[PDB]
């Protein structure tokens, strides 16, 4: 059983080495995702529809 | 020309695991999971060849305190031996120090994990419950 | 027994929202918002654009 | 710079950059808070069975 | 009354130009503060201290 509230605020996200060149293009995809809200989707998949 | 990149990750179910007959699977496909599909989506909209592999050290990346060396996905990008590490890692200042971070597709926080105590209502014995028999 | 607490909401959620025509329901004439339903392909949030 | 809550969009990321978020946003339903309703007649038979 | 969860995950950051140098020093104390708490010490303040 989870209880309580998240006791801080923590984010997930992508590890690129300083001064990648794919690091601005692969975030612009991870904001297009995010507001396609395909995250949400498989999020579902696998966390709520198994 | 274009190159294969090489993504790096760790097995963490449900984010990356490997399939159960991954010993007769080839390549990216031996693995399955959350983060699978979600750099698979990444080289579909960033059009890019790309190969998944595991960390070596089976960590996420830490900074020795004598050697000043980072270990784990976080040695790899910086030493060079991986080219992006798609895992459920958790953002720190001293991980943002030496590499660089996209924005975070998805905030957690610090969870509390007990036990389910379950006490089923007795239908019969119920009845009489409150004294004794 | 003899609570007068009910606290009962009608929808509690957007779906039921959806699934309703009593109470209205909108935002702003723009924003952020207003382009996210608009451009929302789920069945609910495009019901309810 | 631009310090304010300003949501976090594509287009607004396609011509400056964005800091990391200091504060994670979801679409919120605000209703008026209805009062407290008396059961009335119903509390007859309404306790412990329907 | 606030009814329901989060429809969506947005999120608020500081604004800058691109090219602007004092994004990544800025967004370092950004993580730095969120390390600090900070942000949850000061939304209290302006939300629920309130």
């Amino acid at each position: 059983m989870k209880v309580g509230g998240n006791l801080d605020s923590k984010g997930y996200g992508i590890a690129t080495p300083k001064g990648s060149s794919l690091g601005n293009a692969v975030n612009l995809a991870v904001l297009k995702l995010n507001e396609q809200g395909l995250l949400d989707k498989l999020k579902n998949k696998w966390w709520y529809d198994k | 020309e274009n190159k294969t990149v090489v993504v790096t990750t760790i097995l963490e179910s449900p984010y990356v695991m490997m399939k159960k007959n991954h010993e007769m699977l080839e390549g990216n496909e031996r693995y399955e999971g959350y983060c699978v599909d979600l750099a698979a989506e990444i080289a579909k909209h960033c059009g890019f060849k790309y190969k998944l592999t595991i960390v070596g050290d089976g960590k996420y990346g830490a900074r020795d305190a004598d050697t000043k060396i980072w270990n784990g996905m976080v040695g790899e990008l910086v030493y060079g031996k991986a080219d992006i590490a798609i895992a459920p890692l958790t953002i720190t200042l001293v991980r943002e120090e030496v590499i660089d971070f996209s924005k975070p597709f998805m905030s957690l926080g610090i969870s509390i994990m007990i036990k389910k105590p379950q006490k089923s209502k007795p239908g019969v014995f119920s009845f009489l419950d409150p004294l004794a028999y | 027994f003899l609570t007068v607490e009910r606290m009962v909401s009608p929808i509690e959620s957007a779906e039921d929202l959806s699934k309703q025509t009593e109470i209205a329901y909108g935002t702003l004439d723009s924003g952020s918002t207003k382009e996210f339903f608009r451009r929302s392909k789920i069945a609910v949030f495009d019901k309810m654009w």
